[PDB]
């Protein structure tokens, strides 16, 4: 039944602008 | 863009790409400063030549520094540029950096399936099978479907190394994706099961 | 074929012989919950094995309770929410968790008596 | 007969609830009184390591 | 306040199916000069799973086993009927369309069969775009000797089958099916253009079938379809399912992929139509000049593996260009801009050399199609085919020009 078959880059690297 | 600007960019990008293919990261840096002197703004394909030049000379730190220059200049790295860094990280066994770059490509809204396939094969080729399994399972459990060639590669290499636990995890994910196991895959698992002493 | 464009509209040009007091019954069907009974049979027509369907529904219901604990156990039951969601995923429309209430209740404290 | 009916429906988790283990732990001790040991082993399908369950 | 503020198909078209358990959800059948179609009658919102668009009961279909022996599902041919001997005398590989045509003509003769009614909504002999109905003058407008010879062999095979099996001595119950060759040719044309081949489970038997499915043979083809077919074994219903998570707007046409991975010449041979945005069309290049595959894909935002290219100007023709253009790749070696311009220039010259092979151009063919007043359906189909190929070659020249400039 139901028991069958076992049931961060790109940050701090931006343009200074 | 005027005709004069296009003429200069062609000869500047000719010199730059002839030194990236020459495996001369120092020369590729000189041309970028020549572009700055002329007033030309280095685009994504100019920093791609700088990344490739470092990447070809097995230089992970310079290539990562070149990526920071590209991001610091406000340019958007090309999908091929990230793949060159991802493949370089795998060749050195740096799975953590390879996964950081894959996260960046997802953030950049690129398609990381092809770059993830490349990262796993580099780790397997460079005898980093333990790291390759960690990267492969994270992608497979994340929903990405690998190639049939890579599925047969991961199962077979794990069973040659006596790693039945990873080979069984992958084969379960292979069928969950929609690729049913065949006699070849079962024979790989049986090669390890036959030596456990429990028939 | 192409004529200018004017074209021949296709019609049956042949004879097909195959071509009101249930309000109380319809309202009682909804009251007793027979609508979900038909929905369950509808979902099982798309399932190869009914035992894995039961397991999948229970697995999805467990995820609902972990996500939002306080919203289930009273008027909204997690298993009923799963079944209504899966009917809506097919593109049909059902109320959420099949929950309905009596609009003619004479205020608080009054229980409808069977 | 109630167990058989539940098994016929295939409601494995309902049957587990209505049975629950103290019934089996007490069985082991009574078998131990006859100089018999009843050990429950789990063999991992991943690394083939045998685990003796605490019974 | 509310006070201060393509024709629909014959209503009996859906009704004859509807009284026989055909259900359509959120779509309507609309008819135009180019034929029937299925369009979203409202905004079909995305869901977590595929939405059911249409349900077609099995008993309204005409199906035959793809592989020998020939069994019909549902079984409509009586035991001992001479039509089975005609079906059984066919080539198992090539004559699948002849077998379906015999079943189709037989079905029209049965009083109770659904296709007696549904057959009146099938395109007529002068309205079907199949090249089996094309005259020798219509084939002269293809400008493709390989396709023309393929069609002539198809017409020869179909005609010889009728002459062999519908001679003077056959019983009347056979004669009345195909009284003339054109009637049988039309049936084969319907069989080729409308057959849907699927793997189905009926009861406990799993088998491949060639199926004539009403209301699903009204879905048009797209290489980027918003719908797909799904057999529901438990109640023997074919489901038309919209792609999971894909929003479909009101009036948008509902489409399926007839032939994944097939070129326009294959679409012309089978269904008698072609598309200018076929992502599998190929062009014969010499290979002397090659462009950088990685650069070309990234310039146009074409991602995925070569067999699963997709776009994140760019359409199926640019994807086809990526697969058919001569390309080089050296892992991560970058391309020299001045060497790539020589290749792009030489590839464009070879593209113009092939456009100069056609006596007319793409826009001259387009204006010819607008000027037609008494043209056969296959004639316009033949012109659209050669025009689409010209549009594809012209798209490559534009794509190469864009690629050459975006490489700076
Ligand atoms: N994308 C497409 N472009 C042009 N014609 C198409 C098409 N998809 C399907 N067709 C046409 O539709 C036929 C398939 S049957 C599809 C319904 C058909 N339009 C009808 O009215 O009966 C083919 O013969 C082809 O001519």
């Amino acid at each position: 039944g139901t028991g069958f078959n076992k049931g961060d880059i790109l940050f701090y690297h931006r343009e200074f602008c | 863009v005027s005709a004069l600007e296009r003429s200069l960019r062609l000869t500047f990008m000719d010199e730059l790409m002839e030194r990236a293919r020459n495996r001369d990261p120092s020369g590729v840096s000189e041309v970028i400063y020549d572009m700055i002197a002329a007033g030309l703004s280095p685009g994504p394909r100019s920093f791609h030549g700088l990344v490739v030049a470092h990447a070809l000379n097995g230089d992970e730190q310079g290539a990562m520094h070149s990526l920071r220059k590209e991001l610091g200049a406000g340019q958007r790295p090309l999908p091929e540029t990230m793949i060159a860094l991802v493949r370089l990280s795998g060749s050195k066994g740096n799975a953590q950096r390879g996964l950081e770059l894959l996260a960046a490509m997802e953030k950049l809204n690129y398609d990381i399936r092809q770059a993830w396939l490349i990262l796993v094969e580099e780790l397997v080729r460079t005898n980093h099978l333990e790291e390759a399994n960690k990267v492969f399972l994270k992608g497979a459990r994340g929903g990405m479907r690998a190639t049939d060639q890579l599925y047969d590669l991961m199962i077979e290499e794990d069973c040659k190394a006596g790693d039945h636990s990873n080979a069984l995890d992958i084969s379960y994910e292979m069928e969950a994706a929609g690729r049913f196991a065949t006699t070849f895959h079962f024979n790989c698992l049986l090669s390890v099961q036959a030596t456990c002493g429990i028939p | 074929g192409i004529q200018r464009r004017i074209w021949r509209r296709r019609t049956l040009t042949k004879k097909d012989d195959m071509l009101p007091f249930v309000e109380e019954q319809v309202r009682k069907i909804k009251e007793v919950g027979k609508v979900m009974t038909m929905d369950i049979e509808r979902l099982l027509l798309s399932e190869d094995n009914r035992f894995e369907f039961v397991n999948s529904v229970a697995a999805e219901a467990t995820e609902y309770v972990e996500k939002n604990r306080d919203e289930y156990g009273g008027t909204k039951k997690a298993i009923f929410h799963v079944l209504s969601n899966r009917v809506n995923d097919l593109g049909f429309d059902r109320p959420e968790a099949y929950a309905e209430s009596d609009p003619y209740k004479p205020g608080p404290g009054y229980l409808k008596e069977y | 007969m109630e167990v058989w009916a539940l098994e016929g429906f295939g409601v494995a988790h309902i049957l587990q609830e209505m049975l629950t283990p103290e019934s089996f732990r007490l069985l082991v001790r009574e078998l131990r009184s006859l100089a018999l040991e009843l050990n429950h082993f789990l063999v991992s399908e991943k690394n083939f390591q045998i685990n003796r369950k605490e019974v | 306040f509310p006070l201060f503020q393509l024709e629909s198909a014959d209503p009996d078209f859906y009704k004859i199916g509807y009284v026989r358990r055909v259900r359509a959800y959120g779509v309507e059948f609309k008819e135009g000069p180019d034929g029937f179609g299925i369009y979203a009658s409202k905004d079909i919102e995305p869901r977590r799973r595929a939405r059911v668009i249409m349900e077609i009961p099995h008993e309204l279909m005409i199906t035959i086993r793809q592989k020998h022996p020939w069994m019909f599902f549902p079984d409509i041919v009586p035991i001992g009927h001479p039509i089975f001997d005609i079906i059984n005398s066919t080539d198992p590989e090539r004559d699948w369309d002849l077998r379906l045509a015999c079943l189709l003509l037989f079905s029209f003769d049965r009083e109770d069969h659904f296709w007696r009614l549904y057959g009146d909504f099938l395109p007529a002999a002068d309205e079907c775009s199949s090249l089996l109905l094309a005259t020798e003058e219509d084939l002269a407008e293809l400008q493709d000797p390989q396709l023309v010879s393929t069609i002539r062999q198809q017409q020869k095979r179909v005609l010889e089958f009728w002459e062999k099996n519908w001679h003077s001595g056959v019983p009347l119950k056979i004669k009345r099916l195909a009284e003339d060759a054109e009637r049988f040719i039309w049936a084969v044309s319907i069989a080729q253009t409308r057959c849907i081949s699927m793997k189905t489970r009926i009861g406990a038997l799993v088998q491949d079938l060639n199926m004539m499915i009403p209301y699903a043979d009204m879905l048009n083809h797209s290489f980027e379809p918003n719908c797909f077919l799904h057999w529901r074994p438990k109640d023997r219903i074919l489901e038309v399912m919209s792609n999971a998570g894909q929003a479909i707007k009101k009036g948008e046409e509902m489409t399926i992929n007839y032939m994944p991975g097939q070129k326009n010449n294959m679409l012309m041979e089978r269904y008698g139509f072609s598309t200018p945005v076929n992502p599998w069309d190929a062009i014969p290049f010499s290979g002397d000049s090659r462009i950088h595959l990685n650069s070309f894909l990234s310039v146009f935002n074409i991602f995925g593996l070569p067999e699963e290219y997709y776009h994140d100007f760019v359409d199926g023709a640019v994807i086809a260009a990526a697969r058919t253009l001569p390309t080089w790749s050296d892992i991560d070696l970058p391309p020299i801009p001045s060497a790539e311009r020589k290749a792009v220039k030489e590839l464009q010259d070879e593209c113009r050399k092939m456009l100069a092979e056609y006596p007319t151009t793409s826009e001259q063919d387009q204006k010819l199609l607008d000027s037609l007043s008494e043209a056969r359906t296959t004639f316009a189909t033949a012109v659209k085919y050669r025009m689409h190929r010209k549009m594809f070659i012209g798209k490559i020249i534009k794509a190469l020009d864009i690629y050459q400039e975006r490489l700076l």
